[PDB]
């Protein structure tokens, strides 16, 4: 009755690993920060200097 | 006091009060406006009596 018991334990193992892959994949996603785009250059109201 | 002022169709005036301006020693002055989008506009005003 060896084959019958062997097959059962193998089925359970593969199911458990697949579900674990899902959690890891989805957690991996939506895990990217990125950047902001600086606005257009600031208009120059004045440039001057003093002592 | 608000940071931005807006206007619409038809005529409108601008009232400016700067105590530092002296008509007896200044021939003319100039005014500059800065838009919300960043573009600019300028006009010329004589001060001389006449």
């Amino acid at each position: 009755v060896s084959p019958v018991i062997a097959t059962l334990l193998l089925i359970l193992i593969a199911v458990a690993a697949a579900v674990l892959l899902y959690t890891w994949v989805s957690g991996l996603s939506a895990n990217v920060a990125g950047t902001q785009v600086t606005g257009k250059s600031l208009t120059l109201i004045q440039a001057t200097w003093a002592r | 006091i608000f940071d931005v002022a807006s206007a619409s169709q038809s005529n409108f005036a601008v009232v400016i009060w700067c105590p530092n301006v002296n008509p007896n020693v200044m021939q003319s002055v100039d005014v500059k406006m800065v838009f919300s989008d960043g573009s600019t506009w300028e006009a010329s005003v004589p001060l001389s009596i006449t």
